[PDB]
């Protein structure tokens, strides 16, 4: 354990980041693709129609 | 020193509306609160196809005989009709104005379809509309009535689709006119050298017999692209206040404000409870962007940069412009059906020019900022419109990040 620390002194304040990361990343993750879908709903909803005038 | 627009009521409930002046010639003419919004997708086009009908004889008069009465007077006969107001109305002399009445009352009431006409004229109605598509500002307004009222009765046309014309039958319209013909829903509104209670004689004489019996915006877009036409008809609206609300007289104002496209064209089409406020421009391709840009800026200014010389400038443009109109017999006459019709009274000019003077900068920019900032348009193209931005653009463009 100390041979860890030694060749990591960091371990645990990484983790703590890690742990802020995911909890940030899943409250930005599904808004950021709310977010797009918004902008990307108007294009997915397009109803396209050929109107040859015949 | 106008004089007023004097007022009564039938029986029947038809309203009998009359301004008298000294002009010798007099517009006399029916409005009926009848279009098609008040169709059922099933009698799309009975309206319009009546109004075709309705010159072509009735049973006391059958036939041509009666266009030829109205020729011995040399009389002038016109009908139209909108999506929610239909009016038939007659530019004669003074001394006519009896037979006139009664002319007007057979259109309404005893009216006869001919079968024989009906083939006829949907004939006519057919190819007009197979060769009206020619019109693009008719095409681009009805595109966008269509995307802005999609699934409500004021998405559909007054034309109708060509589907419905074919379809339709003596019964159907006799229906929509046994319908939407009612005593309480007619306005006989007269303009010029006509007496009041000489027309209210008239109309209990002849026209007495008339029987007495949610709108929704919807922030869209049509693109009809076809890139043979050498220019493209932009139109971008959002909704509208209604007729009953004052603030209406507040956004002609910044309507006469705007007044880069070849053509641009301001439109505040007012309906119960709804409408389109907006602009139509037809330009190049290759500019299309650019005006939609340049035209989003003035609105944009006139949510937040308001000043008071553009608001009087406007508030003059405003009023010489209803006084303008309004000048001559048939336009006075058509503001006094639709008034009654909508407003159910004739407002009077005295009234207008108040709610003109009492309109500022700081109101015209609240209330700009009500009916234009960060709402969602409805846009109708037709045309080269691949540079036409689509709706995000259009749609970040409807605010700015600098208020």
């Amino acid at each position: 354990t100390f041979l860890r620390w030694a060749s990591e002194p960091e371990h645990d304040h990484r983790k703590r980041m890690g742990l802020k990361m995911l909890l940030m990343m899943g409250l930005l993750l599904p808004l950021t693709y709310a977010m797009k879908r918004h902008k990307w709903s108007v294009l997915k909803s397009r109803k396209l129609a050929y109107r040859p005038p015949k | 020193s106008v004089p007023e627009t004097q007022v009564s009521i039938l029986d029947n409930g038809l309203r009998v509306a009359s301004e008298q002046s000294s002009h010798a010639t007099c517009t006399v003419g029916v409005w009926i609160d009848a279009g098609s919004r008040y169709e059922t997708e099933k009698n799309n086009g009975a309206g319009y196809f009546l109004e075709h009908l309705a010159f072509k004889g009735t049973k006391n008069r059958p036939g041509n005989a009666l266009e030829k009465e109205v020729e011995s007077i040399g009389a002038h006969l016109n009908a139209y009709s909108t999506r929610e107001h239909t009016a038939y109305l007659i530019k004669a002399l003074s001394k006519d104005l009896p037979k006139v009445v009664e002319l007007l009352a057979d259109i309404v009431q005893n009216s006869s379809l001919e079968d024989s006409q009906i083939e006829k004229e949907r004939d006519v109605i057919l190819r007009e509309m197979q060769e009206n598509d020619a019109s693009m500002q008719n095409v681009v307004f009805d595109y966008l009535h269509a995307t802005a009222f999609q699934g409500t009765p004021l998405a559909q046309a007054v034309e109708g689709p060509s589907e419905n014309v074919r379809r339709l039958s003596r019964t159907d319209l006799t229906d929509y006119l046994n319908r939407h013909y009612k005593a309480p829903r007619m306005v006989l509104a007269a303009a010029g050298g006509v007496e009041h209670q000489q027309l209210l004689d008239l109309a209990q004489k002849h026209l007495s017999s008339v029987s007495r019996v949610p709108c929704r915006f919807t922030g869209s877009e049509i693109r009809h692209r076809d890139d043979a036409l050498p220019l493209a008809h932009v139109a971008i609206a959002v909704e509208g206040p209604g007729w009953a609300n004052p603030d209406n007289v507040t956004l002609q104002v910044a309507n006469a404000i705007i007044g880069l496209c070849q053509s641009f064209q301001t439109f505040n089409i007012s309906y119960s409870d709804t409408g389109l406020l907006g602009a139509h421009f037809v330009c190049d391709a290759m500019s299309i962007d650019d005006m939609v840009f340049f035209l989003q800026g003035q609105w944009m200014r006139l949510c937040t940069s308001a000043t008071e010389s553009e608001v009087t400038r406007g508030k003059n443009i405003l009023r010489n412009a209803l006084v303008s109109h309004l000048d001559g017999t048939t336009p006075v006459c058509e503001d006094i059906g639709r008034s009654l019709l909508t407003y159910g009274r004739r407002i009077p000019l005295a009234e207008w020019e108040s709610r003109i003077q009492e309109v500022d900068a700081q109101m015209l920019r609240d209330i700009c900022s009500k009916y234009f900032y960060d709402q969602c348009p409805a846009v109708a193209g037709y045309g080269p419109i691949e540079q036409l931005p689509d709706y995000n653009r259009i749609r970040s463009g409807m605010f700015w990040l600098r208020f």
